[PDB]
């Protein structure tokens, strides 16, 4: 029954906002690999497949809405 | 080639070419759809999935 909550130790520390950029200075230029999403220009091969570019689609921009909830009389808003 | 007659005669030549590569560009764009993109990372689930 913890699969089922193993589920939710994915699915909730896959789906986050991203963290604030912040290393310290004596780790030393460690911060430059730290930046993959402003990288816009992936190199390509003869054959390129997935496998070279699953890299380059991991990165996506932060796309999320603000819902409204909305308690309504079933008269005003047609049910269908 | 000169020769016996009375026309003037001939001082050597030179010439000089200038050549010059051209540029071109070619491109194409590729779509790939947003959920084709995204659950090449969803987990594997099920014998459908």
């Amino acid at each position: 029954q913890a699969e089922n909550a193993a589920r939710l130790g994915r699915q909730v520390l896959g789906l986050l906002p991203p963290p604030t950029h912040r290393v310290s200075l004596t780790r030393g230029p460690e911060f430059a690999r730290g930046v993959r999403d402003l990288l816009s220009k992936y190199a390509a091969s003869t054959r390129p497949t997935v496998g070279s570019l699953h890299e380059a689609l991991r990165q996506a921009p932060f796309r999320q809405p603000t819902y409204g909830d909305f308690l309504v009389y079933s008269q005003t808003f047609s049910p269908q | 080639i000169a020769h016996g007659d009375g026309r003037r005669p001939n001082k050597q030549r030179q010439y000089i070419v200038m050549k010059a590569c051209n540029k071109h560009h070619i491109g194409a764009e590729i779509e790939l759809a947003a959920a084709d993109i995204e659950l090449l990372f969803a987990e594997k689930e099920t014998p459908l999935d």
